[PDB]
Parts: structure tokens; sequence; C-alpha cells
């Protein structure tokens, strides 16, 4: 269960800045 | 960290407090990896030049805190040492080469929506991320310049080329370490600094959605300084020595 | 100016 965040993934829900993160794995 | 920005509550539940007991302040940072058991920097607990060595009666482990000073009562859960492992040859003579430790806590903690273990990356999931140009995050308590936040910072930065790493350095860098960091021309800045150290800096995987630690915050020549970088410990290139410990030792 | 944590773990 390692890597999913409560408040965040396991709810489908994005933080602020990651997108920035994915964005970026060109 | 410098340059970052407020982190929001349960971004980063791996997040873990080094403190020290007296004098109570904030030692280093530190990530949750499993109920039982935390990752940091080696030189958060040994560096003879500063004639730093504490032991585990000396500190005390705090979970689950977005407030840096404030005891956040029925949220952070606060644990004791059972034993300190770090690694044989970590090298605190020359350049922090393998600076990595790892603590075991003398109860698990339950995890909660603040308190969660991130992923440590496979041999696939580092091959594909750890490229130079690709965004992490780096999380932390530390100084916001070269005072101190009311509560956890965040800030992504991307990864440097080795080459680049190498050049912008006297020290002698090794296999075991990436330096991260936007250049002076990219008009972004950003850093981790004093306080940070033990820190994870974290990857969130395409393929499966999950967060992975590829990096300890280690060290780096001031803050934030142009043409510097911040340098972390490579995860994945010392994931041998952090099995071998796990299932040897509990 | 860290705030008093509980003695109960500083024991
Ligand atoms: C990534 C990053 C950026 C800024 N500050 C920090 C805080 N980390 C430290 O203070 C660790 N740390 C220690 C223990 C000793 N000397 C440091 N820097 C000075 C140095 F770059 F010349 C150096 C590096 C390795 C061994 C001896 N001297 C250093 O950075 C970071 F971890």
């Amino acid at each position: 269960d390692c890597g999913l965040r409560p408040l965040f993934e396991k709810k489908s829900l994005e933080d602020k800045t990651e997108r920035e993160l994915l964005e970026s794995y060109i | 960290i410098v340059e970052g920005s407020d982190a929001e509550i349960g971004m980063s539940p791996w997040q873990v407090m080094l403190f020290r007991k007296s004098p109570q302040e904030l030692l280093c940072g530190a990530s949750l990896i499993s109920d039982r058991w935390v990752l940091t920097a080696a030189h958060c607990l040994l560096y003879p030049p500063w004639d730093k060595n504490f032991t585990e009666n000396d500190l005390l482990v705090r979970i689950g805190k977005h407030s840096r000073t404030r005891y956040e009562r029925n949220i952070e859960k606060i644990s004791m040492l059972e034993k300190i492992y770090i690694h044989p040859r970590y090298n605190w003579r020359e350049n922090l080469d393998r600076d990595i430790a790892l603590m075991k806590l003398k109860k698990p903690v339950a995890f909660s929506d603040y308190i969660h273990p991130v992923c440590l990356p496979d041999r696939e999931t580092a091959a594909s991320l750890l490229q130079a140009g690709y965004k992490g995050r780096v999380t932390g308590w530390g100084n916001l310049k070269e005072g101190q936040p009311s509560v956890l910072q965040v800030v992504n930065l991307p990864i440097v080329e080795r080459p680049v790493c190498k050049d912008s350095t006297r020290i002698r860098i090794t296999d075991n370490m990436f330096c991260a960091g936007y250049k002076p021309d990219e008009g972004k800045r950003g850093d981790a600094c004093e306080g940070d150290s033990g820190g994870p800096f974290v990857m969130k995987s395409p393929f499966n959605n999950r967060w992975y630690q590829m990096g300890i915050v280690s060290w780096g020549e001031g803050c934030d300084r142009d043409g510097k970088y911040g340098f972390y410990t490579h995860v994945f290139r010392l994931k041998k020595w952090i099995q071998k410990v796990i299932d040897q030792f509990g | 100016d860290f705030e008093e944590i509980p003695e109960e773990y500083l024991q």
C-alpha cells in the first residue's frame, strides 16, 4: 500500500503541484 | 527549504522529524518506509568533524506533523528508537559517500490520514524516472534562507546531468549520489537547507501512481546559490544494504 | 521555540 496518500491518491484528488512533476516525465 | 511553499495537509505522510530530547530542537528530516522503519542521512547521527554522535536514547521520531514547533495533539505520533544502523562504509572523512542510516522504532506506528509510508524504488522504476530533466520533490522544516518556516515546506526540483553536477564543485562525486536543482539561467530557484538533511527526495511514478523515494537530502554548498546544486544519496544504489538490514534485524 | 512535548515520551 506504500506511496498512495490517504488524502490524495486514495480519493483521486491531486495536490497543487504534482502536475509539474508528471509534466516533466516526457 | 529555500524558495518553496507551504505543503498541504497530508501531502507528505511519510515525512518524519528527527527531534533531539534536550535541548529540544529539530535535528533533521527523515522518511517512513514501513510501520517500524525510518530512513534518514547518516550525517544526521554521526559526523566527527562537528563532534556529532547521537545514540538511540538521545533522539525522538515525530510522525504525522505539519507544524514545525507545535505539539499537534491527536495528530502527530512520537516514537522512541530501538536501534540505529549506519552504513559501514559511510565516508564522513571526505565526501559523505553512502550518507544513509536506518532507524528501527521500538513499536510499530499506526497509519492514518497523516501517517503513511513511501515506496522504495525497484530497478525498473529507478531506471525510468532517474533522468536529467525529470522533477522530484523535496520537503522539510529546514531554514528558508542560507528564517524558520511555520509549517512543512515543499519544492519541486529537476535532476541534473552528472557532468554538470561534477563541474559545479571541488568535492569528489560518486555513483552513490546525484544532484538536483535549477541552472542559473532557468529562472526558477529552490533548494534544501540546514535542517532539511535526511529528508526525502520523491517522485511520482506515471505507471502506477505511487510515490517513490529516490534520494535522501545529503549535502550542498550554501543554499540556493547560483551555479551550485544540492546533492542526494542515491537510494536505489544502496538498496541491497537496506534490504539486508531489514530482513536480518526484524 | 518548540512547544513542550509530553513527558510520557521524554521518560
Ligand atoms: C542538499 C542540501 C543543500 C543545502 N544544505 C544541505 C544541508 N546538509 C548539510 O549541511 C550536510 N553537510 C555536512 C554534514 C558537512 N558539510 C557540508 N557541506 C560542505 C561541503 F560541501 F564542502 C562538504 C561536503 C561533504 C563533506 C565535506 N564537505 C554539508 O552540506 C543539504 F543537504
